[PDB]
RNA sequence: UGUACAACGGGGUAUUGUAAGCAGUAGAGUAGCCUUGGUUACGAUCUGCUGAGAUUAAGCCUUUGUUGUCUGAUUUGU
RNA sequence: GCAGUCAAGCGUUCAUAGCGACAUUGCUUUUUGAUUCUUCGAUGUCGGCUCUUCCUAUCAUACCGAAGCAGAAUUCGGUAAGCGUUGGAUUGUUCACCCACUAAUAGGGAACGUGAGCUGGGUUUAGACCGUCGUGAGACAGGUUAGUUUUACCCUACUGAUGAAUGUUACCGCAAUAGUAAUUGAACUUAGUACGAGAGGAACAGUUCAUUCGGAUAAUUGGUUUUUGCGGCUGUCUGAUCAGGCAUUGCCGCGAAGCUACCAUCCGCUGGAUUAUGGCUGAACGCCUCUAAGUCAGAAUCCAUGCUAGAACGCGGUGAUUUC
RNA sequence: CUCUUAAGGUAGCCAAAUGCCUCGUCAUCUAAUUAGUGACGCGCAUGAAUGGAUUAACGAGAUUCCCACUGUCCCUAUCUA
RNA sequence: GUGAACAGCCUCUAGUUGAUAGAAUAAUGUAGAUAAGGGAAGUCGGCAAAAUAGAUCCGUAACUUCGGGAUAAGGAUUGGCUCUAAGGGUCGCGAUCAACUU
RNA sequence: UUCAUCUAGACAGCCGGACGGUGGCCAUGGAAGUCGGAAUCCGCUAAGGAGUGUGUAACAACUCACCGGCCGAAUGAACUA
C-alpha cells in the first residue's frame, strides 16, 4: 500500500555511487565552449586550498535590503603559484569521441613534475624523459613534426600543466599534472602558444580576473564508512528501536525481491569528485605583494595569512584566488578552477566587489587581533618582550 | 521582506505578549508562510506572523486562535552584517492578519527585521534592537 | 567597518566575531567570544576577572 | 647527502587566568610581652614581583640552533 | 468505485456552458462478497513508525482548450506523474472528526509493501473484574486491567571496498553504458492600471527575498571535550609544604583542534526536439479546412549541455623499460 | 385493576472496570478532545454481605489535567569505554 | 577518615593483581555522557531521561476515621577563617581536670 | 444499397440583379418584404418568398432563397459493412 505520507526522498540520485573517486585531482569533464575569435588562454588552474576566512564589504545590489550596507562574507583562500606549461596535446574528433592523437612535451622537466612519474623516486635512476629530450638534439626535427601533425589534425589543443609545489608550505614535493585546454582560435595558434611557453610559468591573473564566476572541481574531504543517518540524511529511528536506530527501516517491499540501489545504505561518505559552479573571485591577490590582505579603505600593511598561519596549511607566499563562499575539498587538497560554462548576467554576476577588510585574526582559537603590531598595542609590554 | 532568520519558535512554544492588550503570552500554534515537511513542527522567527492563543491574560482573550507577530526571539540569529545576536526573551504582540495590533504600546526592544516588516509594530515600538 | 568592544572584558570585537546580547531593559552587551559571554551569563564581575581591561584598569596594570 | 627527513630545542599562534618562592607599615581578630605605642605568635584571605605560570600537534604555523638517519626484502620482459 | 452512449428535462428563452431522468454499454480490483486452487511436518495475523519505488482515475505547480470566461474568483476539459502533497487535539485504530498552515494538503499499488526493521497500544493463550446468559462447568464479533516479540556469520540482492590475467611499470586522457534535480511561494513594481456603472480588480517584463529539496563547507556563531589543556572544589591517601594518587573520565568554569547544525555559510547550468494547443500554406470537396503532402510556434515533458561513476574481458596518447 | 411463575428494582448509583445504539446529550477542560471530569438517565443488561453508596490513609494498580523538567520530538551533532 | 550511618568514596592489617592477548579507532551496536532555541509538538502512553534531593530556619491547603494528610505546597541558608557565648566532673567561692554540641 | 439532381448545364465558386402594387394590412413605443400576428395576395415574371436573414429605435440600407451570366460533368442525401 501507499508510503501514507509523502516526503521527498533522501540524497541526490545523480551523484551516485558514493564511492571514492579514482584520483585525489578531480578531473575536469567539461571545458568552456571555445570562441575561436579571443586570444589563446587557458580555460582553468591549478591550486591548493589554503583555507577560509571573513571579509567585510559593502553590497551593491540595488533593491536589497542591505543595498550599500556592510555585509560579512565568508571567503576561501586558494594558494595559486603559476603553474608550469610542460606539453601539449592534441584531440582528433572520432565518431566514437574525442582521442588523443599525440602530445609534445617541454626539453627540460623540473623534478618537480619527474617526481609524478615515480612510485619510488628516490631510489629510482630518474631516467624520465632523457631519451625524449634528445629529440631536441640539434634542430627538433621530431619535436616539430609532431607540433606540425597537431596542428594539421587536432580541432582540440589542451596544454599539459603543472603546480610548483616547491612554493607552497606543503610537504608533498610531488606536483600535480594536468590538462587544461587552450580556448582561443587558431589551433596553430594554440599549438604555437604552446609551444612558446614550454618551460614558462603561466601566472593565475592571466587567467582570472576581479568579480569572474568560477568553478571550482574537487575531491571533497574523505570520512570512510558512513551510516545511512549521516550519509543519506535519513530519519533517526526511536529510542525504543531494537538492533539500532542510526538505519532506514524498510530498505525494501517484498517485491522486487531485491533490495533497490535507491534506498539508502551504509557506505563511503567524502571523498568524491564535486564540480561546485558560480563562486564569485573576491581577490586575485600576488605573492609578491605585501599587504596582501589590505584594502583600500583598511591601508594595513599585511598578508593574506591570519595570525599564525592557515591553520594545517601554513603561510601563503605565492599568488592565491579568493572566492566567496566555500567550495569543495579540504585544505592542502589540489583544486581545479575553471572558467564558468555558460555566460551569467544575472546582477549576482556582473557585481563589482570591493573589499573593505580581510581577517587576518587567528584561525587558531578565538583570534583577537589583526596583526603582531596590533597585539601589541592592545596589551603593552609582556615579561619575555614587547 | 526579510531574510531568513534562524527559527526559535516552533509549534507549541509559548512567548511572552510584549503588548498591552491584556495577554500575558502567546501559545504558538502555527506560523503563517511556514513550509511542508514530514515530522517537521512549522516554527516562527522574528518578524513572524503565527497563529497563537493566549493561555493567561483577560479571559476575553483567552480560549480563542488570534494572528501574532514575533517581536523578540531569543534564539541566536545571524544578520547579513555577520552579526550573531538574540534577547533574552521570547516575546510577540497580538494582531490581526494585516498586521495591525489590537494593542497600542510594545513593553521592550523590538528586532529591527520585526519592525521593517510590520509597520505597525514599529509605530507602537520603543526601543528597536 | 567598525570595531566594538566586548562589553565584559574590553577585547576589540572585528566584524562577525562573538555575540551580541539584548537584555530585557534594552540594554546591549557585546562580547567576543563565548568565554566572556559565558562569564556574563555566570554573573561575574569584570572587576574581578583579572585578564579584562576592567580589572588591569583598576588595579592600574599598563600605566 | 639534501632550500632532505626526523627527534628535540627556539619563536609565532592559541587556551587558561596570574605559577612556585620570597616579601609586605595589607588582614576580621585572638593570645602573649613591655620601652602601654609599639613588638611576637597564629590567621581564611589580600597585595607585589606576575596577563604571570602551565600547556600548545598529537591532523596548528615556523625554524641560519642541537642530535641523528639515509642501499633491508621480493618480483616483474614485448 | 470509476467511465461512456442516448437525450425527456434543468439551466430566464437554449437538450448537451455546466448538468441530466427513463434506459443502456463498459472499465477497475484501492470495497465487500462469491469460491476453496496453493499453504495446517507453520508464508509471523491490526495499526503506526521508517524507507524506496511504481500507477494515474491530477489536489497543487507548467502550458493550454471551453464557459451561463467583463475584471477577480471559479467551473468543465486536454497534454502531463517532472515535481510536491504537511503540523496537530481525540481514538490502539484503518477509517472518522475537528484545529491550523499551505501552492496543495489527490487517490492508489508494491504478499491489503514493509515484525531475523522497530513498536506491541489493539487483537490473539494462560491471571483478574463486570454486565447479560448458563443449574453448573463455563459463553459473549461485549466492556476492563496485566501479560517473554528469538536467530544471519551462509547464498543472492543492495551499499561501499580490494583484486589475478592484457609484455612490465608510470603518467595524462577518451567516453560506451548507467545514473541525474532542482522545487514552490511571497513582497515590491507593473497598478489601484487593464476590465467594470459600481463594488471591486488582474497579467507579461523587472527586482528582492523566501519554501521544499540537494551538494558541499567550518571563516564566523552555536553544540560537542580524554587537549583530562588551564583554573577551581569536595573526600581520602602520600608526616607538613610543594607536587601528586584514588573517587571506573570524581565534580565545576573555561576550553584549542577535530567533527558538526536551515542552530552556521556557500553553490545548485542552458540548448534542441516535442505533447496538448494555437497557426501557415493547402488539396481532398472549383468553396472551406492547422492536415491529407509540406510546415510555424509550443508544457514543470523528452533528449542533450552540464553533473556522478568509468566497461574491473571498451579505447587512445605518452615516459621509462633491468649490462653483472 | 389485573397476569406471567413469588414479588416487581426500594435506598442508592451510572454511557461507571457494568450502556448495544454510542464518538449518547448537556456543561467544562483544548486552537482543536472517540480522552478526562461534572451532570442527565424507561439503565441493550446498575442496585443492595450474589453486598449498595461513600470513604481519610495507603498503592512498583488503571486513568486525565497542570507546574517543574528535560534529545521524547523539531533535528540531529559530538565525546568516552 | 568523611559522614546520621555496617551508605557511597579513600586508606591500614590481610589478600589479590585472576579473567586470551597485540594493533587500529569505520559503520551499526552495548554501556556511559553532553547539547543552542523550543519544551511532550514525540508516543498508545512522558517509555527513557531530566529535574528534585542532605541539613538548619521559615511556612504549610483541601480533606480527615482527628491518628493523619505533611518532607504537603512554597521560601531562605549552607565554604573557609578569626572570634564570642552557653551547656560539665572531682576536691576543699576557690583549686584542678575534661568532651562534644549548639 | 436505395432515392434523387444533371449538357433541355447538376453541386461549388465568382459576377449582375432579387421586383410594381406595397413602407401590403394589423398593429408593435418604434417594423420600412423580415422583433413581430393571419395569407404566404395579384401582376411582370428568368426570378423575387408580403419575403431569407442581417442591420438600424425605426430607418436608409444590405444579404439570401430565387433567377440569370461563366464553368464544364458530374453532384447530393439517407443508409450498409
Ligand atoms: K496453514
Ligand atoms: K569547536
Ligand atoms: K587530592
Ligand atoms: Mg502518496
Ligand atoms: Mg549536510
Ligand atoms: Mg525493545
Ligand atoms: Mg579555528
Ligand atoms: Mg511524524
Ligand atoms: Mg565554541
Ligand atoms: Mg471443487
Ligand atoms: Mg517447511
Ligand atoms: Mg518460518
Ligand atoms: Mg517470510
Ligand atoms: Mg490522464
Ligand atoms: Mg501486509
Ligand atoms: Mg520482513
Ligand atoms: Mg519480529
Ligand atoms: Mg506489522
Ligand atoms: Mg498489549
Ligand atoms: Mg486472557
Ligand atoms: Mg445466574
Ligand atoms: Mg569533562
Ligand atoms: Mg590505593
Ligand atoms: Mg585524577
Ligand atoms: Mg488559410
Ligand atoms: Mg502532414
Ligand atoms: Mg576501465
Ligand atoms: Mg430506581
Ligand atoms: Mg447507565
Ligand atoms: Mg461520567
Ligand atoms: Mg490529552
Ligand atoms: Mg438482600
Ligand atoms: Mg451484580
Ligand atoms: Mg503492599
Ligand atoms: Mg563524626
Ligand atoms: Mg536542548
Ligand atoms: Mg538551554
Ligand atoms: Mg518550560
Ligand atoms: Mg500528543
Ligand atoms: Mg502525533
Ligand atoms: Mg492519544
Ligand atoms: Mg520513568
Ligand atoms: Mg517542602
Ligand atoms: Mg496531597
Amino acid at each position: 500500500s501507499h508510503r501514507k505520507y509523502e516526503a521527498p526522498r533522501h540524497g541526490h540520485l545523480g551523484f551516485l555511487p558514493r564511492k571514492r573517486a579514482a584520483s585525489i585531482r578531480a578531473r575536469v569533464k567539461a571545458f568552456p565552449k571555445d570562441d575561436r575569435s579571443k586570444p589563446v588562454a587557458l580555460t582553468s588552474f591549478l591550486g591548493y586550498k589554503a583555507g577560509m576566512t571573513t571579509i567585510v564589504r559593502d553590497l551593491d545590489r540595488p533593491g536589497s535590503k542591505f543595498h550599500k550596507r556592510e555585509v560579512v562574507e565568508a571567503v576561501t583562500v586558494v594558494d595559486t603559484p603559476p603553474v608550469v606549461v610542460v606539453g601539449v596535446v592534441g584531440y582528433v574528433e572520432t565518431p566514437r569521441g574525442l582521442r588523443s592523437l599525440t602530445t609534445v612535451w617541454a626539453e627540460h622537466l623540473s623534478d618537480e613534475v619527474k617526481r609524478r612519474f615515480y612510485k619510488n623516486w628516490y631510489k629510482s635512476k630518474k631516467k624520465a624523459f632523457t631519451k625524449y629530450s634528445a629529440k631536441y638534439a640539434q634542430d627538433g626535427a621530431g619535436i616539430e613534426r609532431e607540433l606540425a601533425r597537431i596542428k594539421k589534425y587536432a580541432s582540440v589543443v589542451r596544454v599539459l600543466v603543472h603546480t610548483q609545489i616547491r612554493k607552497t608550505p606543503l610537504a608533498q614535493k610531488k606536483a600535480h599534472l594536468a590538462e587544461i585546454q587552450l580556448n582561443g582560435g587558431s589551433i596553430s595558434e594554440k599549438v604555437d602558444w604552446a609551444r612558446e611557453h614550454f618551460e614558462k610559468t603561466v601566472a593565475v591573473d592571466s587567467v582570472f580576473e576581479q568579480n569572474e564566476m568560477i568553478d571550482a572541481i574537487a575531491v571533497t574531504k574523505g570520512h570512510g564508512f558512513e551510516g545511512v543517518t549521516h550519509r543519506w540524511g535519513t530519519k533517526k529511528l526511536p529510542r525504543k528501536t531494537h538492533r539500532g536506530l542510526r538505519k532506514v527501516a524498510c530498505i525494501g517491499a517484498w517485491h522486487p525481491a531485491h533490495v533497490m540501489w535507491s534506498v539508502a545504505r551504509a557506505g563511503q561518505r567524502g571523498y568524491h569528485s564535486r564540480t561546485s559552479i558560480n563562486h564569485k573571485i573576491y581577490r586575485v591577490g600576488k605573492g609578491d605583494d605585501e599587504a596582501n590582505g589590505a584594502t583600500s579603505f583598511d591601508r594595513t600593511k599585511k598578508t593574506i595569512t591570519p595570525m599564525g598561519g592557515f591553520v594545517h596549511y601554513g603561510e601563503i607566499k605565492n599568488d592565491f584566488i579568493m572566492v566567496k563562499g566555500c567550495i569543495p575539498g579540504n585544505r592542502k587538497r589540489i583544486v581545479t578552477l575553471r572558467k564558468s560554462l555558460y555566460t551569467n548576467t544575472s546582477r549576482k554576476a556582473l557585481e563589482e566587489v570591493s573589499l573593505k577588510w580581510i581577517d587576518t585574526a587567528s584561525k587558531f582559537g578565538k583570534g583577537r587581533f589583526q596583526t603582531p603590531a596590533e597585539k601589541h598595542a592592545f596589551m603593552g609590554t609582556l615579561k619575555k618582550d614587547l | 521582506t526579510k531574510f531568513r532568520i534562524s527559527l526559535g519558535l516552533p509549534v507549541g512554544a509559548i512567548m511572552n505578549c510584549a503588548d498591552n492588550s491584556g495577554a500575558r503570552n502567546l501559545y504558538i500554534i502555527a506560523v503563517k508562510g511556514s513550509g511542508s515537511r514530514l515530522n517537521r513542527l512549522p516554527a516562527a522567527s522574528l518578524g513572524d506572523m503565527v497563529m497563537a492563543t493566549v493561555k493567561k491574560g483577560k479571559p476575553e482573550l483567552r480560549k480563542k486562535v488570534m494572528p501574532a507577530i514575533v517581536v523578540r526571539q531569543a534564539k541566536s540569529w545571524r544578520r547579513r552584517d555577520g552579526v550573531f545576536l538574540y534577547f533574552e526573551d521570547n516575546a510577540g504582540v497580538i494582531a490581526n492578519p494585516k498586521g495591525e495590533m489590537k494593542g497600542s504600546a510594545i513593553t521592550g526592544p523590538v528586532g529591527k527585521e520585526c519592525a521593517d516588516l510590520w509597520p505597525r509594530v514599529a509605530s507602537n515600538s520603543g526601543v528597536v534592537v | 567597518m567598525k570595531v566594538e568592544i566586548d562589553s565584559f572584558s574590553g577585547a576589540k570585537i572585528y566584524p562577525g566575531r562573538g555575540t551580541l546580547f539584548v537584555r530585557g531593559d534594552s540594554k546591549i552587551f557585546r562580547f567576543q567570544n563565548s568565554k566572556s559571554a559565558s562569564l556574563f551569563k555566570q554573573r561575574k564581575n569584570p572587576r574581578r576577572i583579572a585578564w579584562t581591561v576592567l580589572f588591569r584598569k583598576h588595579h592600574k596594570k599598563g600605566i
